[PDB]
This record gives structure tokens, C-alpha cells and sequence, in this order.
């Protein structure tokens, strides 16, 4: 209703009902084109005040004062309704998901380049959220919300319990959140992962990351392990979704080795656009590799949301998580993050 | 030129449908109801057998928020006591709460769900919390609840009740109709019901797990939906399972002696161990292998709906 309130105010016309797709995301989201024959995405995020509209507008305002010489790209805010939680924005055309790209064998060396350019440009401040992200939430490795439980998958709950019950897994994420005091912080995505991105023109033209409610001034190695662990995940689960466990570990293992260009490529569009980003920070590796351990119990714990039961793929995929969490130097040299 | 006759030690039902499926020798392809199935090892067949086996013997062939709310309010009861260790108690302005190590996970509950003792303990000591019986996530594709009643210690046997259900109409009814019945006969069960509607129909559309004893829920249960079987329900049933009526079938939950090979839902464990013989005839009559298989799984060949 605020939608097409906001899309007229704006010049747009109103959204033909039909031809008005809708894609996937918790937030309720309308693409297609307008009566003016302008195409159009449109996300609304429902108030009470909502923390998530205004560091994603935190966003939209540094990606409006960008050069186009910036790897770093927004596809472009048309106009915005705080009050009603509605952001209008230019539709990117014939966008795919970096998620299907990822599958269909299309997220390549030279994307993951790309990437690592836009988020190493990214890193390189006032408007900014400085509050703590709650990723990964602390307080549920003690306890889950009730709340939260009523939610959640009988294998999300056994996952959550299998966290909550290895002591050094806990221990290791709170050392983790800890030197995010005591570090050289940047301005941070805080949710990447392969579907927080698209390439325009069916996946040949440029790269756009998107969904910046969690954006905030925070450890930049939040974004390199998210994109490392995206790698880690896929190449040990979405790509084997009665073997024996030994088997299970060999078979991951393998396409694991396999899958370490993307993240060399990744970490080499990085340093390019961000050279001294260990001037300060030395351990920005060893602590990027500690968050794409986390990563994967991150993504285990979500795709588990359609299960009853935690396969041993996904068993086995936990396990390779704990290696990295429990030991992020060695990880660090393996996933090709220790380049110079 | 009998079914009976060519497949002795066998539940009739099971003899009839071994002829519908033949494994060549070498154990490497497969006929499943004129579907042909094929593999590289006897091992690779083992799965793509269990799989068609179990799609045309057990089986055949989003989460809308109507069909959930008119789910969720045919239920009787709101609640169900819960045990656990105490841990923590967590003094808030906003409203103590208790962090309690449930089973199936450390969770932090407000303190007024709190029901023996009334007065919150030392950390370790047991407590016991009335927690949500109606469960929508839990179990994908489902909605779920647990009976008001405390299940048994060990909670030891379960006996399950698919209800076949033609449409989310039909499935409300049987839903009402069922869990009505179930708490009158004050039953140990759990509960669950499909709760997206294009998914419909399904052999187990319902599922009912009773504990200690059953006959006096499943008696009930029988005489709530005998009215409803063949309309409401569909006529067929799964054929490792017992009917009751047109759409209502039950079972025993699998009771496994051999370790690693165990803990299956029962269709898939049956289909199991009936693809299990099946291939091992092929590596050289067939229902003794068969019979042989089913009895190493702790199924009873002439009753396969029962374990030993
Ligand atoms: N301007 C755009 N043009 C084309 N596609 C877009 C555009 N903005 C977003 N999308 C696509 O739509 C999806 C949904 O948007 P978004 O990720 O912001 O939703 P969300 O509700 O915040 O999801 P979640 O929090 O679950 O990630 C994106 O992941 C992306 O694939
Ligand atoms: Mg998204």
C-alpha cells in the first residue's frame, strides 16, 4: 500500500500487479516494471524503528558518492519511505544469483577477483552502526530463547546442541568476538554470502553485492571468512546434496583442494584494492579464517531448517568447521589467505 | 501358479507385491512394478533399490499460515510438563527466566512455565516446565504436537498410525477428530499433521506415535475416523503396515539387533532390509533370503508391521 504511495510520490506510476515478480528473502520484496515502464525493486522491512532500514541507507548513501571507476557497486536507491520501512531501488536487469552461479559452475576465478575488489574497496565512517553483530549470537551457546526453539527444525535444534555442548568451540568464538575491540575495524557487510550477491545480464555483466541491514563499522575479517567459508560449504555439502564417514571425508576433502583457487582468487582482488590491510592488522588471516569456520556451522545450521535429521554429510562438514574454527593459522596458510 | 505358494514365511500382502520386482543376477539392475532401475555395484543397487521399493510399496505417488491456524485450533490442550537439569537462573527486570538443559537442547525459558518445584532450585536440580505442545517447525513440511501427558521414562515401543487424507480439508477433520479422541483416552503421544497444501495426498498425511500402551487410544482413534475412511481418507495403505480401515494403517516403530544397521524411519528400514535380501538372492530360493533379511533387521516375516 506505502509501495506504490512511495513509487508515485516518485514519478513511477504504480506496479502492474502482474509481471510484478517477487524473489525469495525473510522481507517482502516486489520487481518488475512500473506503469511508466521503469523497472523497479522494491523491499520493505516492517517497524515497530528498524536498525536494518537505517544501516541499509547508511550504505546507499556512500554507494551514491562513488566514482565509476569503484569495483564496488549498488545498483541505485530511487527513493525510500523510513517511516513505513519501504526502499525503492533500480532493478538490476536479468540478474542472477551468485548462488546459482555458484552451482551451475559459473562463479569463477575471475568473479571471485571481482569480489574481493568490491570488498576490499569496501574496508577502505561516521553515519556508520558501531554496535556489536550479534553473528555469532553468544548468549544462544549458553542458552536458545524458547522463543527461538519454536522456530527452529528438530536438526537446527541438534545442531544448536552440538555447538552448545563443545566447550572449546564456544570458547573459540568468544576469543573471537573479543578482539573485535582491539582491532583496526572498517566499514563491514556483516551477511555475505553467495546470494547477497548478483551479476547483471544473466551472469555476464557486473557484480552488485546487495542486502546491507547488517552493515556496520566491524572486523573486515568477518567479510573475507564469510566469503572463504561461502567456498568451504559448498565445496563440502552443496555439492554432495549409505557412505561411510571415512569415505564422506575423503570425497570432501578432495573437492575442497579443488575449490582453493576461488578463495586465493578472492584474497588476490582483495589485496589489489587494499594493500595494507595487514599495515596494522597481522592477524586479519588467521582471524578471517577463524569466521569462515564459523560460516559453516553457520550455513549447516540454516539449510538444516529442512530437516528432521542431521545427515553425515552435514556431520562431516561440521567436523571440517571445528578444524578451521579450532585451528585458524594452519587454515589460514591452506586456504591461501597467508599470500604476501 | 500362487503367490502364497512361491513366497512361504511371508506376510500375503508382501508375497504378492515380490512379484511385482525382480533383481537379475549379478546385482546390478532391477525391475520395481515395470520401472527398471539400474546401478554399477550391487552396493550402488542396494540404495536405488530401497528408494523404488519404498516409493511404490510405503509410499505410492511452504507452510500456510490458514491451514496452521485452522490446525493449531484443533487442539485440546495448550501445554506439556517438561523435565530437565536446572542451570542458571537469570534475574531480569523484564522477567526472570530459567536456562534449563532440556534433551534436545540448553534453552532459556521465563521462569513463570516453571511447575515442580514452584520455587526455583539449586543449578542441577531437575525442574519441570509446561512448555508449547504445539510445535510448527519441527519436523519440515509438519506441523507437530506432543500430548499433554508426560511420554513413559525410556519411552521404550512406539506405535505408529498413518491416516492417508485427500486434501488440507480433509486432513483438518481427521486432524480435529484424532487429537479430540487422543486426549479423551488420555493417550502417551506425540502428533503431527502435513501442513502445506499442495502436498496433499499422502499415505501419512497424519502420524501418531503412541507409547506404553495404545490399545486404548488407537481403539479411539479406529472409532473417531471409521465415519470419514474412503472419503476423507484414500482406500490404500502402506503394505509393510497393518490396516485398520479405508486410509488408516499402524506399525511398530523399528527395533534393530544389529548395531550401525539401525535406527530408520520404518519405511525406509523395511524397504531396507527387503532390498537387503532381495540383492543378496541375486549374488547365488528368493523369499528365504528375503525371510532371512527381514529377521536379521528384527522384523517378523509373516507380520511385518511387528518386530521380535
Ligand atoms: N536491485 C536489485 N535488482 C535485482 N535483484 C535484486 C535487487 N536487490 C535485490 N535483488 C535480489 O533479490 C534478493 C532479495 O533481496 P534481499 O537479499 O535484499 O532480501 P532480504 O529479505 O533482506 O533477504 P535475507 O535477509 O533473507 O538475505 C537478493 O538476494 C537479490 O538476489
Ligand atoms: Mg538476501
Amino acid at each position: 500500500p506505502a509501495v506504490n504511495a512511495l513509487l508515485l510520490r516518485l514519478g513511477l506510476g504504480r506496479l502492474d500487479a502482474a509481471a510484478t515478480t517477487a524473489f525469495g528473502g525473510r522481507n517482502d520484496n516486489w520487481a518488475g516494471p512500473t506503469t511508466t515502464g521503469e523497472q523497479v525493486f522494491v523491499k520493505t522491512v516492517t517497524p515497530l524503528g528498524c536498525p536494518e532500514l537505517d544501516r541499509s541507507l547508511s550504505f546507499e548513501d556512500l554507494a551514491a558518492r562513488l566514482t565509476p571507476a569503484s569495483p564496488l557497486r549498488s545498483p541505485g536507491l530511487l527513493g525510500a519511505d523510513p517511516a513505513a520501512g519501504v526502499m525503492v531501488h533500480r532493478l538490476v536487469p536479468g540478474a542472477r544469483s551468485g548462488a546459482e552461479l555458484a552451482l551451475d559452475g559459473d562463479f569463477d576465478d575471475d568473479l571471485c577477483r571481482s569480489a574481493g575488489r568490491a570488498v576490499g574497496t569496501l574496508h577502505g565512517v561516521d553515519g556508520l552502526d558501531t554496535g556489536e553483530a550479534p553473528l555469532p549470537p553468544l548468549s544462544w551457546l549458553k542458552a536458545l530463547p524458547w522463543s527461538a526453539v519454536q522456530e527452529r527444525s528438530m536438526a537446527q535444534i541438534a545442531a544448536w546442541q552440538l555447538v552448545q555442548d563443545d566447550t572449546e568451540v564456544v570458547d573459540a568464538l568468544h576469543r573471537l568476538r573479543d578482539l573485535e575491540r582491539t582491532v583496526p575495524l572498517a566499514p563491514a557487510h556483516c551477511d555475505l554470502r553467495f546470494d547477497q550477491f548478483i551479476r547483471a545480464d544473466e551472469g555476464a555483466g557486473e557484480l552488485y553485492l546487495v542486502d546491507w541491514e547488517e552493515f556496520r563499522l566491524a572486523d573486515p575479517a568477518r567479510d573475507v571468512g564469510a566469503f572463504a567459508g561461502e567456498w568451504l560449504f559448498h565445496a563440502t555439502y552443496s555439492v554432495f546434496a549409505g557412505l561411510t564417514h571415512e569415505e564422506i571425508v575423503a570425497r570432501g576433502s578432495a573437492s575442497l583442494r579443488r575449490h582453493l583457487p576461488r578463495i586465493a582468487a578472492f584474497w588476490q582482488g582483495y589485496l589489489e584494492c587494499r594493500p595494507q590491510a595487514l599495515a596494522l592488522d597481522a592477524g586479519l588471516p588467521e582471524r578471517a579464517a577463524a569466521y569462515a569456520g564459523w560460516h559453516m556451522y553457520d550455513r549447516l545450521i540454516a539449510t538444516a531448517e529442512s530437516h528432521a535429521t542431521l545427515n553425515p554429510v552435514a556431520r562431516a562438514a561440521a567436523g571440517i568447521g571445528r578444524t578451521v574454527l579450532l585451528g585458524p593459522s594452519a587454515a589460514a596458510r591452506t586456504l591461501g589467505l597467508s599470500a604476501e | 501358479a500362487s503367490p502364497v505358494a512361491r513366497h512361504r514365511g511371508l506376510a500375503p500382502r508382501l508375497a504378492e507385491a515380490l512379484d511385482a520386482v525382480s533383481v537379475a543376477p549379478g546385482a546390478r539392475r532391477a525391475s520395481v512394478a515395470g520401472r527398471t532401475v539400474t546401478a554399477d555395484s550391487p552396493r550402488d543397487l542396494r540404495g536405488r533399490l530401497t528408494n523404488a521399493l519404498y516409493e511404490e510399496l510405503h509410499a505410492g505417488r511452504l507452510r500456510d499460515p490458514a491451514l496452521e491456524a485452522r490446525l493449531a485450533a484443533a487442539v485440546p490442550h495448550r501445554t506439556t510438563p517438561t523435565r530437565g537439569r536446572l542451570v542458571e537462573v537469570l534475574r531480569r527486570p523484564d522477567g526472570d527466566q530459567l536456562v534449563v538443559r532440556l534433551p534436545e537442547v540448553t534453552a532459556r525459558v521465563p521462569a513463570d512455565r516453571l511447575l515442580s518445584p514452584s520455587v526455583p532450585p539449586a543449578p542441577g536440580e531437575t525442574v519441570e516446565l509446561a512448555l508449547e505442545a504445539a510445535r510448527p517447525a519441527l519436523s519440515p513440511g509438519f506441523f507437530y504436537v506432543m500430548g499433554s501427558r508426560p511420554l513413559p521414562r525410556p519411552a521404550g515401543a512406539v506405535r505408529r498410525i498413518f491416516l492417508h487424507a485427500r486434501d488440507a480439508d480433509a486432513a483438518v477433520v481427521l486432524w480435529g477428530a484424532a487429537l479430540g479422541a487422543l486426549e479423551e483416552a488420555a493417550a502417551l503421544y506425540h502428533a503431527k499433521v502435513l501442513s502445506d497444501p499442495q502436498d496433499f495426498p499422502r499415505r501419512d498425511a497424519v502420524v501418531l506415535y503412541l507409547h506404553g500402551d495404545h490399545r486404548p487410544g488407537e481403539r479411539a482413534v479406529t472409532e473417531a475416523v471409521s465415519r470419514y475412511a474412503g472419503t476423507l481418507t484414500g482406500p490404500d495403505t502402506s503394505v509393510f503396515t497393518e490396516e485398520l480401515a479405508p486410509g488408516v494403517a499402524a506399525a511398530w516403530d523399528p527395533q534393530d539387533p544389529r548395531p550401525g544397521q539401525s535406527g530408520m524411519s520404518f519405511g525406509q528400514h523395511r524397504a531396507f532390509a527387503l532390498a537387503s535380501g532381495l540383492i543378496d538372492c541375486a549374488l547365488a530360493g528368493r523369499a528365504e533370503h528375503v525371510v532371512r533379511a527381514l529377521r536379521e533387521a528384527g522384523i517378523d516375516p509373516l507380520h511385518p508391521q511387528n518386530n521380535l
